[PDB]
């Protein structure tokens, strides 16, 4: 069934599961033509498939070539997403295949279900959470590898860096979703927060800065401040 | 014209014969139905005055035998039976006609309704959906579940309709997932029509039989089957032109005949709005759309 606030600890139990987010698969810029009509130009995309327990992100880059000569691209995007997820699952050894796949948008349910008919014992589930995974393209190294790709390509990252060495997956997911919520609500400020101090760096093999435990607490407080503000700035309160 | 005699009418019951019905009182001198048109299947059905639960009845074809009705006080229902002694049967019927104890199948001459509702329905196919091979006639009631219903519990008392499932391997070709889910033409024409039903007449027969069981017995699994078979056609981009024209006629007479007061339960909003307004065949069902819009505009 649907994933919500009430069955939130299930994400961190020992049954393998993946979140799939398709919000960045089909991406376009909208522009005027010489004749003063409007046209779209697609740019590279990505499927965001994440194991919330391990931090394993399977980032499937969607090259614009996949749209060439195709119609109804927003509908295809959902089916293309489901095709790629199903191919990922089949490529994994049996013992690494997920027992559940949670889609962040309900429109992915039928596409994924049809593509996974061969996997009757994999549950496809929606969620009532408003998860901020669309803001993954605000992570500079993820954005950079998507925009540079010249062909379809799968890139494997740990979205938690080394955090699990010191914190639980529950706490790591909470940190991640706070960082992404912030980046989604006010990218500039969020990015200012994360880098203001030039002495804290991002390891070559990491996505996020190498904060100490105490520095993460300050950071997290600042992200909350940002999120509460923008919410006032938005509704005037 | 043929006859279905009744031994007696010991309990107060509303009796149906095709789309007609009449009330019989406890121990009223009622001895059957005469003048039943040859050439069509028929259904004789019952709702007891005391227990409006369980509508039930019998599909039959008088060309296949001499059939009669006899109340069973142990099982407490009117049972169809076959009489194998033809002389005894002729003799029973003639006496009851002479005493005028029989109602007349009351067909208006202009009226083609029953033909139009049963055009493609054949007893031999009914008997394969309703498996009880020692009888030439078939029992159905409100409660009987379908094979597909059982897969989601007594197999002897099931309606063995053809399983249709849009999210199944039978319906979806490996590597055509999107194509086949959005355009079911493959599943309709190759899987179902060519592979399973063999021709569109057997498809329409099951469709019409499913509708009639839904209407006459409120059989929910049959209503599901009727709507699934409609939706499979309407969600196919490629349907033979002769099939669409006939579908329009079939559905038209089903909608025309449905009791105005049962549309709420017997008609699925989603299927009908999708078929008439969103599907590939949204513009291929002119008669059906016009009656639906003038009779049940609320549903849409
Ligand atoms: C770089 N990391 C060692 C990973 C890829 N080598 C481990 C793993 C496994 C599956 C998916 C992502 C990742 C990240």
């Amino acid at each position: 069934g649907a994933m919500n606030s009430s069955n939130y600890a299930e994400l961190f139990n020992n049954d393998i599961k993946l979140f799939v987010d398709d919000t960045n698969v089909y991406r376009v810029t909208v522009h005027k033509t010489f004749e003063g009509n409007v046209a779209t130009k697609a740019i590279n995309g990505c499927i965001f498939t994440l194991n919330p327990k391990t931090g394993h992100l399977f980032l499937k880059i969607i090259h614009t070539s996949v749209w060439a000569g195709q119609k109804r691209l927003s509908q295809l995007a959902k089916w293309k997403t489901a095709e790629e997820v199903s191919a990922l699952v089949r490529s994994l050894p049996k013992e690494e295949q997920p027992k559940q796949i949670i889609v962040t948008r309900k429109a992915m349910l039928d596409p994924l279900e049809v593509h996974m008919l061969d996997f009757p014992n994999i549950a496809i589930r929606p969620t009532e959470l408003r998860l901020p995974f669309s803001a993954a393209m605000s992570i500079d190294k993820l954005s950079d590898v998507v925009m540079k790709a010249t062909e379809p390509q799968m890139v494997l990252f740990n979205i938690y860096d080394d955090w699990l060495d010191r914190i639980s997956s529950y706490t790591a997911f909470s940190r991640l979703t706070l960082l992404l919520r912030a980046l989604k609500t006010n990218e500039e400020s969020a990015k200012m927060i994360l880098l203001s101090d030039p002495t804290i760096t991002i390891k070559s093999y990491h996505l996020w800065p190498s904060f100490t435990d105490e520095q993460w607490i300050t950071i997290e407080s600042q992200m909350r401040d940002l999120i509460l503000t923008e919410y006032g700035r938005k509704y005037n309160v | 014209m043929n006859t279905v005699p009744f031994t007696s009418a010991p309990i107060e019951v509303t009796i149906g014969i095709d789309q007609y019905s009449f009330n019989v009182k406890e121990n009223q001198p009622f001895h059957g139905i005469k003048d039943i048109p040859i050439g069509h299947v028929h259904v004789i059905h019952f709702q007891h005055a005391d227990n409006s639960s369980m509508r039930y009845g019998y599909w039959f074809d008088c060309r296949m035998g001499n059939f009669y009705i006899q109340y069973d006080p142990k099982d407490g229902l009117y049972k169809m039976m076959e009489e194998r002694d033809g002389a005894k049967f002729e003799n029973i019927v003639h006496n009851f006609k002479e005493r005028q104890m029989m109602v007349s199948y009351p067909k208006i001459d202009e009226d083609d309704t029953w033909y139009n509702l049963t055009e493609f329905v054949q007893m031999d196919k009914i008997r394969k959906i309703v498996r009880k091979d020692e009888n030439q006639f078939s029992y159905v009631d409100s409660s009987m579940t379908t094979v597909q219903e059982n897969e989601l519990s007594d197999p002897a008392h099931s309606l063995n309709y053809t399983v249709i499932n849009f999210k199944s391997r039978e319906a979806i070709r490996p590597g055509h997932e999107m194509e086949d889910f959005l355009d079911k033409s493959y599943y309709l024409n190759t899987v179902m029509l060519q592979g399973i039903f063999k021709n569109s007449s057997n498809y329409f027969g099951e469709l019409q039989f499913a509708f009639l069981n839904a209407m006459f017995f409120g059989n929910y699994g049959s209503s599901l089957q009727w709507h699934a078979m409609i939706e499979l056609i309407c969600s196919s981009a490629t349907v033979p032109k002769h099939m669409l024209d006939k579908l329009d006629e079939i559905l038209y007479y089903q909608i025309k005949t449905l009791p105005e007061q049962y549309s709420d339960i017997l008609l699925n909003e989603r299927v009908w709005n999708i078929c008439l307004y969103s599907s590939f065949q949204k513009n291929s069902l002119h008669n059906t759309e016009k009656i639906m819009e003038n009779k049940y505009p609320e549903l849409l």
